[PDB]
Parts: C-alpha cells; sequence; structure tokens
C-alpha cells in the first residue's frame, strides 16, 4: 500500500500550505522511500514536479536527498542518473546553500564516470563561491567522484592551490587532500616555480606546498597535512632531506617545526610520516 | 464559604479571590475574631463545633498544600493560600483555641490528624512550629486509662519530635524541647505514654543537646531534662547532675546557669547526701558573678 | 563417556587457540567434531549434519570415505599466557576490611594471540564454588610489538563477609563463539587477609 | 525560521534552531532516566541480584527467561544501562553549524552527536562549564567501564513484544534508539573541538548572526545565550537561578526587546521549598547520625553538592557535629574540589585502595551517580540495605525516586526524599516574564498544562500572554514571525 498513501500525502502537500507540515510530509516520503523491493522510480517524475515549483529551501534539500538515496539504490540505470544530473544542473544555480550542498552531493555520488556535460568543471567552478561551506561540499564531491574510479584532470591542482591562503578551517584540509590525490594522479609533470625560472616535478611542488601548509595557524589542518605526507614516496629525496635542515628557519624544515609543535597530535602524525618515508628510503 | 469550595451571597468570596494579601488578611481577621469570641459566656446558641472544626482543618491542610478542591474558587484558593504563614499561624491559634469545646473523641482525632501533618511538613517556618506545638498540646490535653487512640497518635508523633528536635534553626530546637516539657509535666503517670516515649528515641537526643552552641538551646534543654528526670524517664540521675554542675561552674553565657539553678530548685522542692548536694551547689553558685543566679540561689 | 568430551576440547583447542589454520584443517576438525557428537549420541544430529553439509559444499569431493582423514601440517605458533604481576608467592597478603572492595592489578603478557580484544577473559574463583567472568575492556590490551600483546587490568575482589584470611584463584580464559571457555594459563592464587574497620 | 525540538524531556533540553543561513543547536542534552529500567552494575558479584527469579512469559513462545528478571513486583532488562538519546532522524546532524552549551548538566550528549555521525562545526562554551563537563563525562566513562557487562538483550526490543510487557517497561519511549555509553577517546577528542568564550564576548557567525552568553547564576559559568541578528533576536535562557548563590547573578535586563524566549529547564518539584528541603536534609542526616547509623547521599560530583556541602558546613557549627567525618567518593574528586576552590571533607579517588583505611562508623558518604544503577552507591546500597538504622537521602530531582530505589527491594532502610532545586519556580518565572516582557514563549508540554500528579492545582502552569506555544518530543515548530 505504498503508492496509495504516497499519492494521498502528495495530494495533501498540494493542498496544505504550511511549510513545516509540508516538510513533515516530505520527511515521511523520504523515510518510506527506502522500501526494498518497491518501485519509487514511478514517483521520480512526481518529485521533479514538486521541485519545479518550490518557494522554500529545505524542502528541495531533503527531496534531492531522497532522489540521491534512490539513485544510489539503482546506480546501473544510467537514464535515471542522467535525468537526475539534468534536474540537478537545473537546480544547481539556486541561491540557498543547503540546496546547493544537496545538488553537489548528488553530482558527486552520481557523476558520469565516462570521459554529456563536463560535470568536473561545473563543480570546480564552485571553488570560488561565496559561502565557504559550498566550497567545502564541492571539494568533498570532488573526492567522492575521484574515489569511484574516475581519473581526474591536471588543472584541479592549479585551481585548488589558490585556496591554500584562505582563512577558513575545513576548506584548507579539503584542499590539502585534493592536492594530495591529484598529485598521486599526475606526479611527474613539470611545473615551473613562478618566483624564478626553475622547473620542478609536480610531485615536488605538491610536497613543498603541503610542507608550507603545515605552518598554518590551525591544528586540524596540521594533523591532516602531517598524516597525508606519510605516503608520498615518489617525491625526490633531496627535497625530503632538505625538510629537516633545522638551520634554515616553509617548503623545507617542516619536520623540525612539527616534532616540536604545541599539540602533540601533529607531532605523532609527523612521527608516522617519518616512519613511512624512512621505510621507503634508507638514506 | 470556603467549605463550599472543597470536598467534605458572594461579597466575601469576591475578596477571597482578589489577591494573596487581601485574602490572607481577611481570613486572618476572621479567625482572630472568631476565636476572640469563643471563651465568652454571651456566646451564641448553639455554638457550632463540628462545622467550625471542619472548616478550620480544611483551611490548615489547604495551606499546607494537600487539600482537594471541587470548583474554580476552590482551585484558585488552593493556588493562592498555598505555603503562607499568617493564615497558617492564626489558623493554628484558632484550632488550638478549640479546647473548651466539649465533644466526642472523634473531633479530637480529626484535629490531631491534621496537626501531626502540619508538624512534619517540609517547608514550615520556625514561627509556625511553635504555635503548632502549643495547639497540639491543648488538643491532646482535652480528650474525654488514656484511651483507644492516644498510643497510636503518640507512635506516629514522636518520630516527628525526633526530627524537629534537630532542625537547623535554634527556634525549633527550643520549641520542641518546650513541648516535650509540657508533656513531661502533664503525662508523667501514664505508663502507656511512657511506653510510647521510652520506645522512641527522644531522650537520647535531649541528653546530647546540652552541648549545643546557642545558649537558649542549652537553657531549655536543661529545664526539659529537669522536668523529665523528676519522673524517671532517663535515656539509655547522677550522669545528669554532673553535667548540670559542670554547666554551672564554667560556661560562656548566663541563661544556662540561671536555668539550671531553677531546675535545682525544682528538684529540691519535689524530692527527686542532700547536705553535700546543697553545699556543692551553693559554694559554686556564690562565686558566680551574675545576679539572677545568686537570687535563685537564695531562693 | 568423558573421552568424547576430551575429543571435543582437543578439537576446540586446535580450532581456536591456534593460528594459521586453512580450510583443509577446518574440514578435518569439523569432521572430528561430527564424530564426537555421533559417538556421544551413544534429533539435533540431523540438523547439525545438514548445517555441516550446507557450510561444506566444497569439501564433499575431498572427504571421501568419511564418518581416518589426512591432516596436512601447514606453516604455526601456539599462543599462550604468562601471568606475571602479581606473583602471589609473596607471604605478604592483600589486606581488606569488614565488607568492601579490594583492587587486584593483573599484568600479563600474551604471545601470538589472534586479536585478543575479543577472545580473552579473566576468571575469578572463590573457594566456595562461584565464578566471576570479567571481560576486559578494549583500551586495556596494550600493543608493544609484533605477535606480543600486554594486558594490564583491574579485578575487583570481594564477597559477603569474610572471617579468615584465605586464597582466591585468578586465571585466564579464551572465549569462543562457534559460547565456550578454554583454560590456557597457569592459575594464580592470591592470599587475602581481613581486618575489620575502625 | 524553524525550531526542530528533539528532546521531549522537560529539563534535559535540546533543540535545533534552524535559521536563515546557519542551523544552530541549542544545548544538545542526554536524557538519562532510561537507565532506570535496567538492572544495576554492581562492582563485585552481588549474590542477591545474580540469582533473582528469572521472570517468564505466560505463553513462553521465546526464551525471555534469560533477558528479563523479576524482583518484588517489577521486571527489568538485564544488560548494560543503555542510555537514552536525542532522536537522530528529523534533521541530518551534519547540516548543524554551531552547537552552543548552557551548563554541564546538559552537555552529557556531545560524544553521541559530534563524533559518531560526522559533525563538522565547532562548539562554544564558557570555561567553567567545559571543565565541569569534562569532569562529569569522565566519571561516567569511568563508572560504566570499570566492570563491563557487555552481555546484551535484544529480543525485548521489538514493538510487538514490547506491547506485551507491563509497566514500567511498556512506558518506555522510542526503545529503538537506546545506546550503550561512549568510550574514553571519543569524549577526549570531542572536547578538543571546544572553543572557549567569556561573558559578553560578542561572537560572530558568517557575517549573518551574532551569539553571546550571559552569566545565569545556576552554576559556575552557567550561561543564558543570546542569538541575535540584524532583524531577529532569540534569547535562550535554559535553567537559570535567581536565588543569589555563588555564581555572578544573572542579567535579567539584557533579555528585553526579545522576540522568542525558548524557556526550558524549570523546576521539577513545583511544590517544594528549596531552603526548607535543605533543612529537612540536614535534619535527617543529624537524626540518623546521632544514633549510630550511617547515611548515603547520592549526588553528582558537582553542582548542587557545592550548595549542599556549604549548608552542611553552616550546620556543623550550629549543631555541634564535630565527631563525624564527611567523605566524597568519586573518581573525579580532586579536580572537582580544585575547580570549586580556584574559581573536614576528605575526598577520595575510589573506594578501593586508600579509602578502606579511614572507615570509621558512623559516617556520611556522598557518592557517584544518583540513579542508583552504577558507580559506587550500588555497593553501599547492597551493604546497608539490611539494617533499619541506616538511611539514604536523595538530593536529585532528575531520576524519579520510586522506581529508582525499586530494584533493591525488599529493603528495610529508610529512604527520605528532599530534593534541592535552585531553579526558577513558577511564581518567579511569572514575575520574570512580566519583567522581561518576551513577545512569545516556547516551553515543553510538561509546563503549559499542570503537572500530572497534582491535577487539581492550576497555578504551577506558566501563565503568559499570548498563550505559550508548546512542543512535543521530536516535533518541528514554526515560530510565527514573517520578515
Amino acid at each position: 500500500s505504498v503508492e496509495g498513501v504516497v499519492r494521498i500525502l502528495l495530494e495533501h502537500y498540494y493542498k496544505e500550505n504550511d511549510p513545516s507540515v509540508r516538510l513533515k510530509i516530505a520527511s515521511l516520503l523520504g523515510l518510506l522511500s527506502k522500501t526494498a523491493g518497491f518501485s519509487p522510480d514511478c514517483i521520480m517524475d512526481d518529485a521533479i514536479n514538486i521541485l519545479q515549483n518550490e518557494k522554500s529551501h529545505q524542502v528541495l534539500a531533503q527531496l534531492l536527498d531522497t532522489l540521491l538515496a534512490i539513485g544510489t539504490k539503482l546506480p546501473e540505470n544510467q537514464a535515471i542518473q542522467m535525468r537526475l544530473v539534468d534536474v540537478a544542473c537545473k537546480h544547481l544555480t539556486d541561491t540557498s546553500h543547503g540546496v546547493r550542498n544537496k545538488c553537489l552531493q548528488l553530482l558527486g555520488n552520481l557523476g558520469s564516470l565516462e570521459k554529456a556535460r563536463d560535470v568536473q568543471k561545473i563543480i570546480g567552478d564552485y571553488f570560488s563561491d561565496q559561502d565557504p561551506r559550498v566550497r567545502t561540499a564541492a571539494i568533498k564531491a570532488m573526492l567522492q567522484l575521484h574515489e569511484r574510479g574516475l581519473k581526474l584532470h591536471q588543472t584541479i591542482y592549479n585551481q585548488a592551490c589558490k585556496l591554500l591562503s584562505d582563512d577558513y578551517e575545513q576548506v584548507r584540509s579539503a584542499a590539502v587532500q585534493l592536492i594530495w590525490v591529484v598529485s598521486q594522479l599526475y606526479p611527474e609533470s613539470i611545473v615551473p616555480i613562478p618566483s624564478s625560472n626553475e622547473e620542478i616535478r609536480l610531485v615536488d611542488d605538491a610536497f613543498g606546498k603541503i610542507c608550507h601548509m603545515v605552518s598554518d595557524g590551525s591544528w586540524v589542518v596540521r594533523v591532516q597535512a602531517a598524516k597525508l605526507l606519510g605516503s608520498m614516496e615518489q617525491v625526490s629525496s633531496h627535497f625530503l632531506e632538505q625538510t629537516l635542515d633545522k638551520k634554515l628557519m616553509g617548503a623545507c624544515g617542516a619536520f623540525v617545526h612539527g616534532l616540536e609543535d604545541e599539540m602533540y597530535e601533529v607531532r605523532i602524525a609527523a612521527v608516522e610520516a617519518l616512519c613511512m618515508l624512512a621505510q621507503s628510503s634508507p638514506s | 464559604c470556603v467549605l463550599k469550595a472543597t470536598v467534605q451571597d458572594a461579597t466575601t468570596v469576591d475578596t477571597l479571590l482578589a489577591s494573596k494579601s487581601s485574602c490572607a488578611g481577611l481570613l486572618c481577621r476572621t479567625l482572630a475574631h472568631l476565636e476572640e469570641l469563643q471563651p465568652l459566656p454571651q456566646r451564641p446558641s448553639p455554638w457550632p463545633q463540628a462545622s467550625l472544626l471542619g472548616a478550620t482543618v480544611t483551611v490548615l491542610r489547604l495551606c499546607d498544600g494537600s487539600a482537594a478542591p471541587a470548583s474554580s474558587v476552590g482551585g484558585h484558593l488552593c493556588g493562592t493560600l498555598a505555603g503562607c504563614v499568617r493564615v497558617q499561624r492564626a489558623a493554628l491559634d484558632f484550632l488550638g483555641t478549640l479546647s473548651q469545646g466539649t465533644g466526642p473523641q472523634e473531633l479530637v482525632t480529626q484535629a490531631l490528624a491534621v496537626l501531626l501533618e502540619c508538624l512534619e511538613s517540609p517547608g514550615s517556618s520556625p514561627t509556625v512550629l511553635k504555635k503548632a506545638f502549643q495547639a497540639t498540646l491543648r488538643w491532646l490535653l482535652s480528650s474525654p486509662d488514656l484511651g483507644p487512640l492516644i498510643p497510636q497518635f503518640l507512635r506516629e508523633l514522636f518520630p516527628v519530635l525526633q526530627k524537629r528536635l534537630c532542625h537547623p534553626c535554634w527556634e525549633v530546637r527550643d520549641s520542641a524541647l518546650e513541648f516535650l516539657t509540657q508533656l513531661s509535666r502533664h503525662w508523667g503517670g501514664q505508663a502507656d505514654f511512657r511506653c510510647a516515649l521510652l520506645a522512641s528515641e527522644v531522650p537520647q537526643l535531649a541528653l546530647q543537646l546540652l552541648q549545643d552552641p546557642e545558649s537558649y538551646v542549652r537553657a531549655s534543654a536543661v529545664t526539659a531534662m529537669g522536668q523529665l528526670s523528676s519522673q524517671g524517664l532517663h535515656a539509655p540521675r547522677q550522669s545528669l547532675f554532673l553535667e548540670l554542675l559542670h554547666i554551672l561552674s564554667v560556661d560562656s553565657e548566663g541563661f544556662p546557669r540561671r536555668a539550671v539553678m531553677q531546675v535545682f530548685t525544682e528538684w529540691l522542692r519535689d524530692g527527686h547526701d542532700t547536705e553535700q548536694f546543697v553545699a556543692t551547689v551553693l559554694q559554686a553558685a556564690s562565686r558566680d558573678l551574675d545576679w539572677e543566679v545568686r537570687a535563685q540561689g537564695l531562693e | 563417556s568423558a573421552a568424547a568430551k576430551q575429543i571435543m576440547e582437543e578439537t576446540y583447542k586446535m580450532e581456536f587457540m591456534y593460528s594459521g589454520v586453512e580450510n583443509k584443517q577446518v574440514v578435518i576438525i569439523h569432521h572430528m567434531r561430527l564424530q564426537a557428537k555421533a559417538l556421544q549420541l551413544i534429533e539435533k544430529f540431523l540438523q547439525e549434519v545438514d548445517f555441516f553439509q550446507r557450510y561444506f559444499i566444497a569439501d564433499l569431493p575431498h572427504l571421501q570415505d568419511s564418518f581416518f582423514l589426512h591432516l596436512p601440517l601447514p606453516e604455526i605458533h601456539k599462543a599462550s599466557a604468562t601471568i606475571i604481576e602479581p606473583a602471589g608467592e609473596s607471604d605478604n597478603p592483600l589486606r581488606f576490611t569488614s565488607g568492601l572492595v579490594v583492587a587486584l592489578d593483573v599484568d600479563a603478557t600474551l604471545e601470538h594471540v589472534q586479536d585478543p580484544q575479543n577472545t580473552v577473559k579473566v576468571q575469578v574463583l572463590y573457594p566456595d564454588g562461584q565464578a566471576q567472568m570479567i571481560h576486559p575492556k578494549p583500551a586495556d590490551f596494550r600493543n608493544p610489538g609484533p605477535g606480543r600483546h600486554r594486558l594490564i587490568t583491574q579485578v575487583y575482589l570481594s564477597h559477603t563477609a569474610w572471617t579468615e584470611a584465605c586464597q582466591v584463584e585468578v586465571r585466564l580464559l579464551l572465549a569462543y563463539n562457534s559460547e565456550g571457555t578454554i583454560p590456557f594459563s597457569k592459575p594464580v592464587k592470591v592470599y587475602i587477609m581481613p581486618k575489620p574497620a575502625r | 525560521m524553524k525550531l526542530y525540538c528533539l528532546s521531549g524531556h522537560p529539563t534535559l533540553p535540546c533543540n535545533v534552531l534552524k535559521f536563515k543561513s546557519t542551523t544552530i543547536m541549542l544545548d544538545c542534552g542526554l536524557d538519562m532516566t532510561s537507565t532506570l529500567n535496567f538492572l544495576p552494575l554492581p562492582l563485585v558479584q552481588s549474590p542477591r541480584l545474580s540469582n533473582l527469579p528469572g521472570w517468564s512469559l505466560k505463553d513462553g513462545n521465546a526464551f525471555l527467561d534469560k533477558e528479563l528478571k523479576e524482583c518484588s513486583g517489577h521486571v527489568f532488562v538485564d544488560s548494560v544501562p543503555e542510555f537514552c538519546l536525542p532522536e537522530t532522524e528529523l534533521i541530518d546532524l551534519s547540516t548543524v553549524d554551531v552547537i552552543l552549551i548552557s551548563n554541564y548538566h546538559c552537555m552529557m550528549a556531545l560524544p553521541y552527536i559530534t563524533e559518531h555521525t560526522g559533525f563538522t562545526g565547532t562548539v562554544y562554551a564558557t570555561e567553567p562549564t567545559v571543565q565541569i563537563g569534562r569532569l562529569l563525562m569522565e566519571e561516567l566513562v569511568n563508572f560504566i567501564e570499570r566492570v563491563p557487562k557487555a552481555q546484551s538483550a535484544s529480543l525485548w526490543k521489538n514493538k510487538d513484544i514490547q506491547r506485551l510487557l507491563p509497566s514500567p517497561l511498556k512506558d518506555a519511549v522510542e526503545v529503538s534508539t537506546w545506546r550503550r555509553c561512549y568510550t574514553m577517546q571519543e569524549v577526549n577528542s570531542a572536547l578538543s573541538k571546544i572553543q572557549l568564550v567569556g561573558y559578553s564576548q560578542k561572537i560572530e557567525l558568517f557575517g549573518a548572526v551574532q551569539v553571546t552568553p550571559l552569566s545565569s547564576g545556576y552554576a559556575l559559568g552557567s550561561s543564558n545565550w543570546i542569538i541575535q541578528s540584524h532583524y531577529e533576536k532569540v534569547s535562550y535562557v535554559s535553567g537559570s537561578s535567581l536565588l543569589t548563590t555563588h555564581p555572578q547573578p544573572m542579567d535579567q535586563a539584557s533579555l528585553k526587546n526579545s522576540d522568542v524566549l525558548v524557556l526550558t529547564g524549570l523546576t521539577q518539584i513545583p511544590t517544594a521549598n528549596p531552603d526548607g528541603m535543605v533543612g529537612e536534609f540536614c535534619s535527617n542526616l543529624a537524626l540518623t547520625v546521632r544514633n549510630g547509623g550511617n547515611v548515603l547521599v547520592p549526588c553528582y560530583p558537582s553542582g548542587v553538592i557545592y550548595d549542599l556541602l556549604e549548608c552542611l558546613y553552616q550546620y556543623i557549627d550550629s549543631a555541634g557535629l564535630s565527631s563525624v567525618p564527611l567523605y566524597f567518593i568519586s573518581p573525579v574528586a580532586n579536580s572537582s574540589l580544585e575547580f570549586s576552590q580556584i574559581f573536614k571533607l576528605k575526598h577520595y579517588p575510589s573506594i578501593h585502595g586508600d579509602f578502606s583505611n579511614d572507615f570509621r562508623q558512623p559516617c556520611v558518604v556522598f557518592t557517584g551517580h544518583p540513579s542508583l544503577r552504577f558507580g559506587d552507591v550500588v555497593h553501599f546500597m547492597e551493604l546497608w540495605g539490611k539494617s533499619s538504622l541506616n538511611t539514604v537521602i536523595f538530593t536529585e530531582p532528575d531520576f524519579s525516586y520510586l522506581e529508582a530505589l525499586a530494584p533493591y527491594q525488599p529493603l528495610a532502610m529508610k529512604c527520605i526524599y528532599c530534593p534541592i532545586d535552585t531553579r526558577l519556580n513558577f511564581i518567579q518565572v511569572s514575575k520574570l516574564l512580566k519583567e522581561v516582557q518576551p513577545l512569545h514563549v516556547v516551553c515543553p508540554e510538561q509546563y503549559t498544562q499542570p503537572p500530572p500528579a497534582q491535577s487539581h492545582r492550576m497555578d504551577l502552569m506558566i501563565d503568559c500572554q499570548p498563550p505559550a506555544m508548546s512542543y512535543r518530543r521530536a516535533e518541528v515548530l514554526a515560530l510565527p514571525f514573517k520578515r
């Protein structure tokens, strides 16, 4: 008796005008959507009809949440996924931040793994959005997309590096994670330091950037970077040994600045990184 | 009027629902008047006693906070008079004025069944327990050996005379001892009352109070233990005489000395070695500096 | 009759207390368990052999002529427990008062145990006959190195009123769920001495 | 503007204030009376409770004879005490951006919220409240996990079977979201996210909202929040006291011009005089110490105890009680007394070790958690539960005392009940409302209707005009303001 009561409650939502009661009904729909063995795909069109004329904010948020929940339930029906991508890009421009969070999560979990719009660039445009929470969710969606198996492009590093000087907390950790993964993608590429005429491997740039990032005034990001340095093997050894010259005191001398930082947690993370990078290179 | 607002003209009930000041004032004035009238011979006829007592116990219990309203006026009244003093105090004064009123033991037990409740009621000021004890005494001393309910009520009461005897405010620590003394003077030859008392643990606390800091406590404690040990109700006589003479020889106040001399007068007058006793009290009451003590010594 | 129970316990020890068993060894030991249950029989047997058949659909072409069955010796370490602190040999007992707790610090190393956080318990025996089975918390199993683990924990000794100084038993146990307990450490007797309170 | 009220409890508040941009979480708390349906966690094997008659179902379709036990007319679940929790279904707990805090007695549920489900914000709290909160969470994690009893009980948890078990268990609510306690590393990492804030220290939020605490006089650092904007002002005042205790007395004048006064955390004993009940406490302690017997006074190792002790001190010199030690047994004693001092009683870390060499009877022993279900109080309540001389004296309104005392019946010790609640009572809150003149009021359903036990009274309902909108457990109210 799923579709019957669902249609009754939708006719209620149509006639009920109070947004709080509407959200109650929407939460009921979201909780009933998880019936294993039921076909709520018959109701996806109706959900799109609901979102095509909304005036509130949270309603679209949890509705696209249900749409993402059901899309994750049948990820093989690529037509449904393309329809979801379409309605999301339709709703991506919305002014509210929660709905944008939901659409970016939908794109991250339901992006096209084939190399027909460039969802990568559409999402990447949002590293310059106003509310930093939107940028946080954007980087999280980038991570989700990559971890599903899609190989990413080179430019993401060059766009993310700009966020390294931002004045917010989670954004910097997400940026360091993005640099880490994208450099694990394109390590050996040659990038020139714009401060001189020298050209070093992109892995070396990533390493030096993370080292300097460890010198941030926040400790969460320091833990994050100290840990993420742990598995960076292919970086050239001379840079590494330069990262312990205590005499040079941020791309170098990071380990010394860490192993005596205030909060012992970053110290421990630096110990782990030293252990790994020493197991890899005996000198 | 109130007893049409509980479970057994509107001019007065108007002011009864105006505020907490006006209602308390009206009820206090009415109880003050209605008790000022009782001891008079020109009293009306027939002087009601059932209705009066019923209304009074209802008012007292209501003020304690455990009545049972039966209408809007009863509800709002229980919600305005709850936890007052003036009403409760004057109500105890009336309900204790009702001793000259003759009648069966039914009324006596009706009134004790609320006074016992008003004694062991948490949230009861020290200016309430005193009048409560006075009223309980006048009630317990007017019941026509003893009766079928006296021991029951005493068993239910002494576990309240054992708590309010250690209240943390010396007013109660004195009123309780005074009430115990009134009993020990009115009920010294009733072996059933003595069963009730010795079975309780009152004297094992009075015997310890004589070291309380605040002087008046020591004074009333000495006079209580005096009017007690003239009966043979000692807690589990010399082991009190030594305590007395010690309080008399050195101490930091007057009241205990001038009260222990009164107690010694009581003993020597009643008949409770006598030469050496008078010597060891006189030769250590003379060199005392206060005047009341030397006066009572001459007495 | 008790020889069947001994078979069961030896199969239990070969299953759980050991490390590095392969599916072949599991087939063999479950076959021994089937033999043990069939022999202790002299209703549930049919359901249990059905369960055996369902979980062992692959070994059936390999258990030809079963109820001798070859046991391959794979490549292996027998786990054990070494109760150290305290020794208990000290004539100086542990003092306690007339009805109250008393703390006992157990400090014992384990070697080549398979994830001790779950399968280890401490058992306390009073000479009367009761048994306290204290499961130890997660964060009390320290990790000093490969194959070696350290267990430092607190055990609360008391009971109803005690008259004279006596002995109590504290030992280790390996708990398994196939529901059962295997004793694999030499027990330690601790001497407790009374002194009624002031 | 929206108000997702989660915790239906009346004095352990929690509610998600959803705003224009941010979604703040005013004072997520932890309902803790759920531990009353479960058996205790005694230190040593308790011979009376290990051999209780295993209660049996009338039909016996299942083997419930191992889960539920019967004692003197009440049947209990046998497990670890599975605490209650704020519903985690209405709003996803990741959208929350900032979690404020009022005072320690309401923060016991931060580990459940900001560690298990992916929370991304940063919580604010004054300094004394974060200290005492660390202390309380420490005693909890150290009490539940000293003799773990992880053997669970799951058959009873279904709705169908639940509807066939009598009271008190049929009275349980939302039995599907009950959890075992959290662990040490969890709370230690969770409290790291704290960012201390002083009084009147204006804090901004995304160029959109502004928050600021004010001293509230309930306890050290206890605070009433103010969450205002360019067009709206919400004045959270949760559990304030106007009786002038040690804390800096509240600022009842800053809350004017407000738009929504989410008033929560009022008294639970409306018909109880605090001063009189403290007098009763001292009275009973003296009555059962001056005859030989002991006394066992459960109380949290913070808060009202610092009130209580103080009075007891003023009682020690006004009744001559010099010859009776006064203990404090809890694994957070030292830091507790230090944080009471730097902002006769012989405190001890734990009943095992040093304490067993200072035991002189008679005595007085304040102890661990006051729901008579774990900590140390269980051990004494199994030691003194047989002598009609001894005495327990409850001084905590949180856990209803009847069922609490129940699973140690039949007991022959007295059990006084004199609760000390320094919180705002109803006449005072009526005066406070008429003074502050809030434009609206939001109070749990336990208030706008008179209490259940005393249905005839009509004066302990919070009287305010316009009528006070109320909320029920896990509801989503709309404060009817239009921009």
